[PDB]
DNA sequence: TGTTTAGCTAAACA
DNA sequence: TGTTTAGCTAAACA
């Protein structure tokens, strides 16, 4: 599934635009590994609320776990400078692949 | 032991000179600059002018076109100069390619109107000291496609090797070279023309299977 | 405040999974020129309600309205080049909006 | 006319602001104008002065090239005259109106000329410039070392984009130096101006 | 049992 | 008067 530790938990609700329930059931579900049926019964939700909440909560990780200097974007685009965003993307890859690489090889 | 002054009043730029009004060597900028040093310094490097053979007492200018402008803007009765006869339109061609003030679009007219002459390429190479390659590329230029054109003309693209590059692509390709250029801000130089290709590459393949 | 014509509208429409108050809200305004408020105060309806049901039609007007070979793509980019993208999408919704108010001259 | 000299009573001004490396002494470039002399002989006679420390023999004052290819050609002499009042300043002038110094050797003369107590306002004058084409220069005497890289392989050569690229870098160094890393980044008018615009981008959302 | 998305509100904002 | 966006339902779907 999608699970979080507690510090990339914190990481991705810090300046989230979000409530205590949402919180509550990201922690519950994405830490804690609660099956999201529980919030749902307990906090008288439909599934889909559930849902969306757990939802939230794990897009802002995965944006703040972008490598720093990197951006999501997405667009519509012509195709020649689709080409382009995906030849620029590769070559992204490949650099980040040598940078883990190298931390990896130092510790 | 010296060049001799003569009066602007008795010389004439050639109206056959392979430099047109646009060259940017003739823009203001240019001429008042050069003014401003004939004025301070003087003309240090003496122009060569042929006897106008159609008009007694007249001069016809061999090479230095800009001196002379520059010259009257500096407000000078005369310049320095040496009188050469034997000085003919592939001499003017050399000199201004030794200088690198030709445009690429002035090169490839030039080679259009000794084509014009029923000349050969060989022998055009030959008169004006380069290779067949340099006269086969701006002739490129002479016969290019519509949106090609507004591109070298308008200047978006100066260097006759790309736009070589271009009309290769454009042969294949054509409505999607025109697609790309159609973008007001898309930069062509070897490296986008590079990308260009890369794409269509992509395309042709997918094309096929 | 914009405007389509009846086969700007119909051709938006084509296909879009909305019920027909959608449908009808949208025409009012988009077609018929009339203000959204009117129908919030008609149907009984939060005015962002009604600004949704007019959004989601113009969307799928967008939507249909791209030249061929256009498409959404998504990367993960330098953001620099991040940058440029936005700048292609503005760019290219600009030559859109034209291509929109021609259609609609020509009609 | 003027008149022909022999050449080996001519000697090149081992101070003319042209460098060994200037591509217009390339073996091609030379060949070239050899070829051209050889058939048509030299049309445009150089400016010798007379060597004050060295009787009978010459200095160029204009003309190295045409001196060079007039030995590739195997000539005795070569069409001149003499002006004894041509200074380095004189030379610069007549090597910019035809283009050719590199920005380095224009900034390298200014350097020089800077280095005797000269203003910017008097080598202004003295090449006939304007005192924003000498600061412009002046930029590439001292430039940041990854911006020096970039202009020493010659992934850029005009001296108004590296006036641009420095500016940027002088504000947002990390950012600039990231863009230049990228191997594939070409540097020009258009690509720095993009940069420029993403960084003022994010100095607002900075403030924001 | 979880995902998706039209459709709704609230309520700050433009 | 219209926009925005977290948060809710419904209901088709796997």
């Amino acid at each position: 599934k999608k699970r979080l530790t507690e510090s990339q938990f914190q990481e991705a609700i810090q300046g989230l635009e979000v409530g205590q329930q949402t919180i509550e059931i990201a922690r519950g579900v994405l830490v804690d590994g609660k099956p999201q049926a529980t919030f749902a019964t307990s906090l008288g939700l439909t599934r889909g609320a559930v849902s969306q909440a757990v939802h939230r909560v794990w897009a802002a990780f995965e944006d703040k776990n972008l490598p720093e200097g990197y951006a999501r974007v997405t667009a519509v685009l012509p195709e020649h400078q689709a080409y382009i965003v995906r030849k620029w993307e590769a070559d992204a890859k490949k650099k980040q692949e040598t940078k883990r690489k190298l931390a990896a090889a130092l510790e | 032991s010296g060049p001799i002054e003569l009066d602007l009043d008795l010389i004439d730029e050639d109206p056959h000179q392979p430099r047109t009004a646009d060259n940017p060597g003739f823009s203001p900028e240019s001429i008042a600059e050069i003014g401003a040093t004939i004025k301070e310094r003087g003309v240090k490097s003496p122009i060569s002018v042929r006897e106008n053979q159609e008009q007694p007492g007249r001069y016809i200018i061999n090479h230095g076109a800009r001196r002379y402008r520059g010259s009257k803007w500096a407000g000078k009765k005369s310049i320095p100069a040496f009188i050469d006869n034997d000085y003919n339109e592939a001499d003017q061609v050399i000199e201004n390619l030794q200088r690198n003030e030709l445009t690429p679009r002035e090169i490839a007219d030039f080679i259009g109107r000794e084509l014009a002459k029923g000349k050969k390429k060989g022998d055009i190479a030959k008169e004006i000291g380069k290779s067949p390659a340099f006269i086969t590329q701006h002739v490129t230029l002479l016969d290019l496609p519509e949106k090609i054109a507004d591109a070298f003309n308008t200047g978006r693209v100066r260097d006759v090797t790309v736009v070589n590059e271009l009309v290769t692509a454009f042969k294949k390709r054509p409505e999607e070279v025109e697609a790309w250029l159609d973008d007001d801000t898309q930069e062509i130089t070897r490296g986008t023309v590079k990308l260009l290709r890369e794409f269509l590459d992509e395309k042709k393949l997918a094309a096929a299977l």
